[PDB]
């Protein structure tokens, strides 16, 4: 059957009993960088087994009045093993990504999530005259959650997290132009995103530039009749692909 | 000096001209090209991607997510009407702020067929049948299930595939239509009707929902670019 | 809250006048200048430190930086005889200045 | 650039089912109206030529205007170059994430007479000077400054009464493409400035008069008009829905998705 | 003298033009590039799913 | 386009009053709307604002308990309802439209609210 995928990279594998097809970026596969394109004067390094394994963030609990969660992508892995080590020790770098979110339930629950990934996602502050601080944009391997209401004006540096505007002032119904996938609990069980490296510059520092952002928004509220399990989690699994580095300098 | 006569229409400045100009950077060296994934090369590639339409505009769901959810529940009798709205992708407020409606607001003329994808986001033990009907203009909006079946329609039954598509065809006396509202170039209405009831077992919520999508097919084309009436600005941004 | 200190000025026809108001701290050039007419109508003249609104005469001009800011009229006429306010736009909440009336010299 | 047409069909009944799809996989289905009802084979001749990226962009648009008064101390105008001060062009350019294009530039200059006081004034023809300064060059501070020598800085002189001037600038950027969004900071401590304002360092533009205040003052007004050529775009973006607030950042006020109707079945 | 000869946009006839400036970044607009690649946004799937067979096998 | 207020009123000290701000000439649900108060021997003071698209209110800390900002999408108007009226409230009230960033372009004609015995 076509329902079964088998994803193996390095020393960790993910299998699932049923899931939909895998959506791969804008039509390309993540690759290494060719000699005609480079601008780093020095030879890069490729650990390529010590970085191309899977990692697991902190799971969040889907409730009835859940608004939605997000993560800044090449920042939440900054303590995740040797990738977190190698991010601290270099000046440049480019990575691919594979994203696999999974959430299971019985056939008696209802709900339909939306998982989309957005490149170059700016946010807006609560007060219009400022920009929010670093700690409100992302947590270390933890989710920042949306609100179904409007953040007030009296706050100094906080992110405006109204769901229907998605923090960028756009209509969330139009969000499907980015590579996305649906998780409908009636038929599907997990989603798979494969994303290539998207930037105007062939390499980048990872500490002061988040080039990818993952969002998860519940359109249909989670609903169930009485008697089932009320506590349902959502886990994500993130693995990089064909990463490399340059410019070995001290730890910071 | 060659004998020449100045034609009328010189020393003007056109908003959409095409000429050659002397450079100001002599022999500038440009940064070379780069293979960036996802290079768009015509606007109709965006116009094929479907988007979720805010159907449920009941004056309070627009500042929520409930504008996108279409409430569907089990009934006792049959023949109820689920929703209904006119099909004007540049004039109706329902299809206005969606992604296809936004690109259509940059032009005046358009033609092509429009897909309508529907996803049933209910339980796995739920079952129902529906009548997705389209009617060309000339009469009023249909009022019963009997009147809508005389139009162009399809009878979608939910199954393992939890999706369905409607394709309203291009039926027009003219080769193109206006995005501005007019009596002369109306397009008709789309309605959805309870074909049967909604069968649910015990210990299941009886309130399901359906999502909607809207995209264009491969025959789509626009014309005569205009300036959009949405955004408005008085002083300078700073 | 940002304190907006600013009082009553008299001058004759066709002279150069100036109005000055300062803040409590630096506002980084986010200032406006309004005019409240004697009958009770209000309009906007300078929506920044210097840039005029569309539709007003070009006799008005504003300058200043940091804390101290100045509003200048080169030539005084009859229709300009009103009160004027400055209002910060930097921090929540918006604080307005005091009144500053204009009147004839003798 | 001819669009494809459709082919006729016959009455069919089999369990080849194109109409039932699965939108959960994130794939827009490719059905044709010849698969839902019987249609006729029609010839078609519409094109998509007026919907290309170039026709969508190669049309000029105002981005800024400024004034200066002749008979004044430091009567001269300056303007930092950016494309996020007018709501029309900024909203259009935020449809794509990465842009690489060639640029063409034009100006238009009007004038006005000031309420002077001298008797029987009559001015000769006026000329104006526009000097571009790359980021890092010297700065002028008055009307007769030594910065107006235009030693290496490209500039232009123009007379009223003749045609509007026009110049062309090739693709000038540090990276490979201009970016309409930059999610990051400048400092490696992730503090201070955050947003597109960090990359936006392209230089400044100064305008000034050439002649002198003879007997009566003159206030002029210039307008700058951008027009792109040879456009290439990447990574399309959903359009900006709510109103714009600022220029250095992307802050916004929350607003509804659309205006509402009275019912879900109303027409 | 160069003078490439291309046809004009029409309904269902040529013109000549020569580049006078020696840099390439000062020529006219293109306006005539008609390439469409919709599969990189409409079909972003690893395995191709044909329209006639069901999607979830 | 203009902003139209109601007429002048009078009320008992401790009572409540409700004014109106009729907006016309532009789309009502797009922009925000504010309310300022000017005592006749003082300057101006900002009170609060109300977004008609979401019915979200936010006051100043001086009027956190008294005023109620309401507006309806149908008639394109807003009401500023004061409560527990005292002699501090004898002033002139304006309703204004916030600009693209922080300015106040269109202003109403202003109304006078007094309390007496």
């Amino acid at each position: 059957s076509d329902r079964v995928r088998s994803i193996t990279l390095g020393n960790s594998t993910i299998t699932t009993q049923e899931c939909a097809n895998v959506v791969v970026g804008y039509g390309v596969w993540p690759e290494y960088l060719k000699d005609n394109e480079a601008t780093a004067e020095d030879q890069p390094t490729q650990p390529d087994v010590a970085t191309c394994r899977f990692y697991t963030l902190e799971s969040v609990q889907w409730m009835k009045n859940s608004a939605g969660w997000w993560w800044k992508l090449p920042d939440a892995l900054s303590q995740m093993g040797l990738f977190g080590q190698n991010m601290q020790y270099h000046y440049l770098g480019r990575t691919g990504y594979t994203i696999h979110v999974q959430c299971n339930a019985s056939k008696f629950h209802q709900g339909c999530l939306l998982v989309v990934c957005v490149p170059e996602a700016e946010m807006g502050c609560s007060n219009l005259n400022n920009t929010p601080e670093f700690s409100e944009l992302s947590g270390g391997d933890s989710a920042r959650m949306f609100t179904d209401t409007q953040v007030g004006e009296s706050n100094a540096k906080k992110v405006q997290t109204a769901v229907w505007n998605a923090g960028m002032g756009v209509g969330v119904g139009n969000l499907t132009i980015f590579p996305h996938q649906w998780i409908n609990l009636r038929t599907n069980n997990s989603a798979t995103l494969v994303m290539p490296y998207i930037n105007s510059v062939p390499m980048d520092n990872m500490f002061r530039h988040n080039n990818l952002t993952l969002m998860i928004i519940p359109f249909v509220p989670l609903n169930y009749s009485e008697g089932s399990s009320p506590y349902v989690p959502i886990t994500v699994t993130i693995a990089p692909m064909c990463a490399e580095y340059n410019g070995l300098r001290l730890a910071s | 000096g060659l004998p020449v006569m100045t034609t009328p229409g010189s020393t003007q400045f056109l908003t959409s001209d095409d000429f050659q100009s002397p450079s100001a950077m002599p022999q500038f060296d440009v940064t070379p090209e780069m293979q960036i994934p996802g290079r768009v090369n015509n606007l109709m590639e965006i116009a094929e991607v479907d988007s979720v339409v805010p159907v449920n505009n009941t004056e309070d769901n627009v500042s929520s997510l409930k504008a996108y959810q279409i409430p569907v529940q089990s009934n006792s009798d049959n023949g109820k009407q689920v929703f209904g709205f006119p099909l004007q992708p540049g004039a109706n407020n329902v299809l206005n702020r969606t992604l296809l409606g936004e690109i259509l607001n940059y032009y005046t003329h358009w033609s092509g067929s429009i897909k309508l994808t529907f996803m049933f986001c209910g339980s796995a033990m739920a079952t129902g049948k529906f009548l997705l009907a389209y009617s060309p203009p000339g009469a009023g909006v249909p009022k019963n299930r009997k009147d809508a079946m005389l139009g162009t329609h399809v009878i979608w039954d939910v199954g393992l595939q939890s999706s369905c598509v409607l394709c309203v065809p291009w039926i027009s006396q003219t080769h193109y239509r206006y995005v501005v509202e007019d009596e002369y170039t109306a397009a008709g209405y789309v309605t959805c009707w309870y074909q049967t009831n909604i069968v649910v077992p015990a210990d299941v919520q009886s309130s399901c929902d359906i999502l909607c999508f809207v995209s264009a097919c491969n025959d789509f084309s626009v014309r005569m670019l205009k300036d959009t009436p949405f955004i408005r600005q008085d002083t300078f941004y700073q | 809250d940002i304190q907006m200190t600013q009082s009553s000025l008299s001058a004759s026809l066709g002279d150069r006048v100036t109005i000055s108001c300062r803040a409590s701290q630096d506002i980084s050039n986010y200032l406006n200048w309004y005019q409240q007419k004697p009958d009770g109508s209000v309009k906007l003249l300078i929506y920044y430190t210097s840039t005029l609104h569309s539709g007003v005469p070009s006799r008005f001009s504003g300058s200043g930086s940091g804390t101290d800011y100045s509003l200048t009229i080169n030539s005084l006429e009859q229709e300009d005889i009103a009160t004027y306010f400055c209002q910060q736009g930097n921090t929540f909440p918006f604080t307005f200045g005091g009144g500053t009336k204009l009147e004839i010299r003798r | 650039a001819r669009v494809a047409d459709t082919i006729s069909s016959r009455p069919t009944n089999s369990e080849s089912i194109p109409a039932l799809t699965a939108a959960e996989t994130g794939h827009t289905s490719q059905v044709v109206p010849s698969d839902t009802m019987q249609t006729r084979h029609v010839k078609n001749y519409h094109s998509r030529s007026e919907s290309s990226i170039e026709n969508f962009l190669c049309r000029s648009a105002c981005v800024y205007y400024a004034t200066y008064t002749n008979n004044s101390k430091k009567g001269f105008a300056e303007w930092v170059i950016n494309t996020r001060q007018v709501a029309q062009l900024r909203r259009k350019l935020e449809l794509f994430t990465y842009l690489r294009f060639d640029l063409e530039l034009t100006f238009v200059i009007t004038s006005a007479q000031q309420p002077s006081t001298a008797s029987s004034v009559d001015a000769p023809v006026q000329t104006h000077q526009i000097m571009y300064v790359p980021p890092g060059g010297p700065v002028p501070t008055k009307v007769k400054d030594y910065a107006w020598q235009t030693s290496t800085n490209p500039s232009v002189f123009w007379t009223e009464g003749n045609a509007p001037p026009r110049m062309s600038i090739p693709f000038i950027s540090i990276g490979n493409a201009y970016s309409c969004f930059y999610d990051g900071w400048t400092q490696f401590s992730r503090n201070g400035v955050y947003g597109i304002n960090t990359l936006n360092n392209m230089g400044t533009l100064y305008m000034r008069h050439v002649n002198e205040a003879g007997q009566g003052p003159i206030k002029s007004t210039v307008r700058i008009y951008f027009k792109p050529k040879h456009v290439k775009a990447w990574v399309p973006r959903p359009p900006r829905l709510c109103q714009y607030e600022k220029q250095k950042n992307v802050n916004f006020s929350p607003i509804g998705v659309t205006t509402s109707r009275t019912d879900i079945i109303t027409t | 003298m160069g003078a490439q000869v291309s046809t004009q946009k029409t309904g269902a006839i040529h013109y000549t033009n020569i580049n006078y400036y020696k840099d390439a970044a000062s020529n006219s607009a293109n306006r005539q590039d008609f390439t469409q690649d919709p599969g990189k946004f409409t079909e972003p799937v690893k395995d191709i799913m044909v329209k006639t067979m069901p999607a979830l096998n | 386009v203009q902003l139209q207020q109601s007429a002048a009123e009078l009320a008992r000290p401790g009572a409540s009053v409700k004014m109106s701000c009729k907006a016309s000439g532009y789309t009502f649900t797009t922009y925000t709307m504010h309310w300022v108060k000017q005592r006749p021997g003082q300057g101006l003071e900002w009170i609060g604002y109300i977004n008609p698209s979401s019915r979200y209110t936010e006051y100043n800390q001086k009027f956190k308990d008294k005023t109620t900002l309401t507006a309806d999408k149908s008639s394109s108007t807003a009401y500023m309802q004061l409560s527990s009226l005292t002699f501090e409230d004898s002033a002139v009230y304006y309703c204004a439209r916030r600009s693209e960033a922080d300015r106040f372009v269109y202003w109403g004609q202003g109304t006078l609210v007094t309390v007496s015995a």
